[PDB]
C-alpha cells in the first residue's frame, strides 16, 4: 500500500471578488446604493531616494544623479471629501464532502483515505475549524490595510435561502481581536451553520458586508496587480490596481488568505500570532517558513504517517491536516 | 521604425477596458495609459494619442470593434 | 463461424458542445438574450505547495525556495457580480437502426448478428435502455462540478419538430437523484419518445436547457483543454480553458458520457451507483476497472457466445451488450 | 487627414470631467480644453467644436455614454 | 539569437483566435497569451510585446492576415 | 540526433497548405500538425515549435517562402 | 540492411525539382513521392520520411545542393 501518483482535492469555502464603496456612518443600514469607488491614475514628481547600487563614478550609469528629479505615474484610490465610510462586500459558499479527493489513480489508498477521514469525522466533527473559520469572519482580517487606522469596524453576515435572508447576525469588529478565540453566543450558532454545512447536511451560503470607519477624504487601498507580460522599458506605469467595470476590488484569493490563516499550532513560539494554513507552513512577504520538513511538522509527513502506518498524530495536528485537505490541492508522487 | 506608433490592446484581466501605447522614435513615450470602459472611448483615446506625439506620419493599431470608430482607411495612417 | 475482422458501428444519441451564459433567476422563461460568460486570464502569487525532490539536489543550499514566491497566470470562469444563476444549452438527436454495422468485412457472420439482435429486440422492445437514458437527461448529470453547490436545478426538454416546438417536458433536476431509477408519467414519456426513435419509427430531435443556481459572481467550470503539442520548458500558462468564440463552453464527449451512465448490471456493485458503458467497464479518474476479461462478464466474450456459440446471456447482461452496440465503436478479429 | 476630428476623452486624474481636441488641416486648433463634468455639457460642447473649427466633413469621437445625446446622423459629416 | 522574437499563431481548436508567444536571449518571456478574436487585436498585442520587451532590437513573425495591418517590413524588423 | 528538428512541408493533396514535424531527440513529439495556410503561420508555427521542445539548441526547416521570413542567424542555433 | 534509406534526387525532366524514395527491409516502402522546387523543401520532405518511416535508425542521401541545409550530424542515426 502506497501513495497514489495523481491526487488531487477540490476546494471548500469558495469566496467571490469583493466590491468597494463609499458612504457615511450611520447610513449602513440603507446602504444598497452608494456608489462605488474608482482607481484614478495622477503624476508625481518626486527626488531619487534609494541605494546607489552602482559606482560613484560610472561610466555606463544604470540610474540618475541626485540633484535631479525623476517624474513617475501611479494609481490611487480615495474617499470622496463628504464620505467616511468604506463599505466591502463578498459572498460564501460552503460545500461539503470533505474527504473525497476528485482524481485518484490508486484504489487501495482511496478506500483507505476514506476510512481515515470517516473515522476522523465520526470522533469529532467539524466544530474547531468552523470555529476557527466564524471568528475569523467575524472580525474583519479581510480588510487588510484598510482596517488599521479605522475608527470603527461592522461585520454584517445574513444566510441566503431561495429567496429572502433567513438569518443575520451583526458583530462589532474591534472588540474580537486578532490574536484570541474567544467564545460568545451568536458566534457559536454560526459556527453551526457553517459546520452543518461542512459536514455535508445542508446548503450554506453567506452575504458578508464590513463597514469601516477611516475618515473623510482618506486613502483606500484596493488589491494591486501582478503582470507577467509587462516587462523592462523606461517609460512604465509602476502602480496598476485591480478594479471589475470601473469599481475599485479585491481579489478572491486574498479574501480567501483572510479567512484561512486559522493556524496556531506551529512548531515556533504561536504566542505571536496565527498564520495561514498551508503546506510547508511559509508567511512569504515577512520572509520565514514554519513547519519546515527537517522535523515531523510538515503536512505531507503526517498525512503519509496517518494514513499508511496507522499513527494517529495530536488533535491539532489532526486539525491542521483536515483545514490542509479542506483548502485543496496536488498532492501527488 | 521612423512613424509614431499607436496601440490599443485589451486588458484579459477584466474584459471590456482598453490600454493605449505610444512609440515615437525608438523610445517608449506613453505605458499602458487607461483608454476607457468601452470601444469608443479607446478610439477617442488612440486618435487623441495619434493627433499631439505624431511627426507626419503615424499609424493606429487595434481590434475590429475599435477599428470600426475610426473612418475607413482615411485617419488610421499618413 | 467466425468474427469479422472489421466491423465498425456507429453511434446513436448525437450530443452537440454547450455553451454557457449567465443572468438571474425568476427569469428564465426569458433567457434568450442573456450574455454570454467570458475566460478571463489573470496572474497569482502563490507559495511552493508541491512534493519537493531531495533525491540528489541541494539538500539544504537550495531548498530555500520556500520562503520565496512563485507568480503563475490562469484562465478562470466567474459569473458577474449581479447574475445568480448559471445556464447550459445544447441539442441531441436520435437515430435509429442500431443493429446494423456500416462496415463489415465477412457475409455469414453479419447475417447471423442482424438476426441474433432481431430476436432480442422482437422479444423486448427498447423499454429499459430508453427509460435509463431518460432518467440521465432528467437529472442535470452533465453540470459536472456546476452541480455540487447549487440549491437549485431545473432542467427542461423540448421536442422541436420543423422548428417550432410540439412537446415540452419540464424537470427539477435535485428530486431525481443519480442512485435509484423510480417512475413517473414524464418520465414514461419521455422514454417512449426516445424508444420511438431508437427502433426507428420516427424523427427525435430534441432541445435541452438547463439553469442552476449557485450565488451572486461565484465561479463556474468548464471543461479544461488538453494541449498535445504544448512543449516542456517553462512558463507555460498549465490551466486552458475551453470556450467557442468568446464563449466558455463544455465538450460534446463529456456530455455523452454524462448522458451514458446508466450501467447498474456490473460484477461487485452493492448499490454504488451506475458508471458508463464501455468495454471493460472501467472509470479512469478512479483507477478501479470493472468487468475484466478474467471474469466472464465482457462485452467481447458475452458478444462471441451469443453470436457464434449460442449462448443467451442473462437479460441484463443483453442489456449491456445492446448498449454497447448503441454506443458504436471499432471491434473485429 | 483631410477631415477635422474632435476627439472628447474622460481624465483619467479625476473621474467624471472631460476634455475635447480639435485639429483641422495637419495642426491642432485646440488642445485639452475643458469641457463639463457631465456628458451632457461634454457632447454639447463637441457639437459646438464640430459647428467651428471645421464646416466641411467633422469627424465626433467620444464614449458611448457622450454620444448617447447626440442624434446618430450628427456623429460624422 | 539576439533580437526578441515574437510570433502570433492562430488556434486550431477554434478558427478565428489567436495566441502571443514572446521570446528574448534564449528565455522565453511569454507562453501562449491570449490575442485575440480578430486580426487586428494580435498585430496590437504583437507591435506592443515589440514595444516593450526587445528594446534594441525585434523580429515579429505571423499570419498573412495579422502583418497586413503592421508597415510592410519598415516596423516588422529592427 | 542531439538537437530539435522542426521541418515544415507542404501538403501535396492540397497545394498552399503546410504541416509542421518537431522530432526532439529521437521519438517525434508532433505529427503532421496544422500549419497554416500561407507562408507566414507556417513561419510562425515554426518558430513557436523552435521555442518550446529546443531548449539546448534546435534546426529548423523548410522552403524558401516559408524560410524568408525569419533571418539567417535564427533559423539555426 | 538495418536502417531505412531516404534518397532525394533531382528529377531530369525539368531541372529544378526533386523526388524522395525511402527503402525499408530491402523492398521499396515509397516510390517517386514528390518534394518540392527548391533544396530547401527537399531537406523538409526528407527529413518527415526519415523521421517517419525511419523507425529505429535510418541514413539520408542525395543532391549536394539538398544536403547543405541539413547539418552533417543530422543525416544518420
Amino acid at each position: 500500500l502506497s501513495t497514489a501518483s495523481v491526487l488531487a482535492f477540490e476546494r471548500k469555502l469558495d469566496p467571490s471578488d469583493a466590491l468597494m464603496s463609499a458612504g457615511a456612518w450611520a447610513q449602513r443600514d440603507a446602504s444598497q446604493e452608494w456608489p462605488a469607488v474608482t482607481v484614478r491614475e495622477k503624476s508625481v514628481r518626486g527626488t531619487i531616494s534609494n541605494r546607489l547600487k552602482t559606482k560613484d563614478r560610472d561610466p555606463a550609469k544604470l540610474d540618475a544623479s541626485i540633484q535631479s528629479p525623476n517624474l513617475q505615474t501611479v494609481d490611487v484610490a480615495n474617499l470622496p471629501s463628504d464620505a467616511d465610510t468604506l463599505k466591502v462586500r463578498f459572498t460564501l459558499r460552503v460545500l461539503g464532502g470533505a474527504g473525497t479527493p476528485s482524481a485518484c489513480n490508486d484504489a487501495a489508498y482511496r478506500d483507505k483515505l476514506l476510512q481515515t477521514v470517516a473515522t476522523y469525522v465520526n470522533e469529532q466533527g467539524f466544530a474547531e475549524l468552523a470555529r476557527r473559520y466564524a471568528h475569523n469572519l467575524a472580525n474583519a482580517r479581510f480588510l487588510w490595510r484598510n482596517r488599521v487606522g479605522a475608527e470603527a469596524v461592522e461585520v454584517r453576515i445574513n444566510h441566503i435561502r431561495q429567496g429572502e435572508v433567513a438569518r443575520t447576525w451583526r458583530f462589532d469588529a474591534l472588540a474580537i481581536g486578532l490574536r484570541d478565540f474567544k467564545a460568545d453566543a451568536e458566534l457559536d450558532a454560526l459556527a453551526e451553520l457553517i459546520a452543518s454545512g461542512l459536514s455535508g447536511s445542508g446548503h450554506v451560503l453567506l452575504e458578508v458586508v464590513a463597514f469601516a470607519r477611516i475618515g473623510d477624504g482618506q486613502e483606500v487601498f484596493p488589491s494591486q496587480e501582478l503582470i507577467l507580460d509587462k516587462g523592462d522599458k523606461k517609460g512604465q506605469k509602476s502602480k496598476t490596481l485591480y478594479s471589475v467595470r470601473d469599481a475599485a476590488a479585491i481579489h478572491s484569493q486574498k479574501i480567501g488568505n483572510a479567512l484561512r490563516t486559522i493556524d496556531t499550532w506551529y512548531p515556533d513560539e504561536d504566542g505571536l500570532g496565527p498564520i495561514a494554513v498551508e503546506p510547508y507552513g511559509s508567511v512569504t512577504s515577512q520572509g520565514k517558513a514554519y513547519r519546515q520538513p527537517k522535523q515531523k511538522l510538515d503536512f505531507y509527513t503526517l498525512l503519509d504517517n496517518w494514513v499508511l502506518r496507522d499513527e494517529a498524530p495530536a488533535v491539532e495536528q489532526q486539525h491542521y491536516v483536515i483545514a490542509n485537505l479542506i483548502r485543496g490541492g496536488v498532492f501527488g508522487e | 521604425s521612423r512613424p509614431t506608433v499607436v496601440t490599443v490592446t485589451e486588458t484579459p484581466r477584466n474584459p471590456g477596458s482598453y490600454e493605449v501605447n505610444v512609440e515615437r522614435d525608438g523610445k517608449m513615450v506613453v505605458g499602458r495609459a487607461r483608454a476607457g470602459s468601452d470601444p469608443g472611448a479607446a478610439a477617442a483615446k488612440a486618435m487623441q494619442m495619434a493627433m499631439e506625439w505624431g511627426s507626419p506620419n503615424y499609424v493606429i493599431l487595434g481590434s475590429n470593434k475599435v477599428l470600426a470608430f475610426i473612418p475607413e482607411q482615411l485617419r488610421v495612417k499618413m
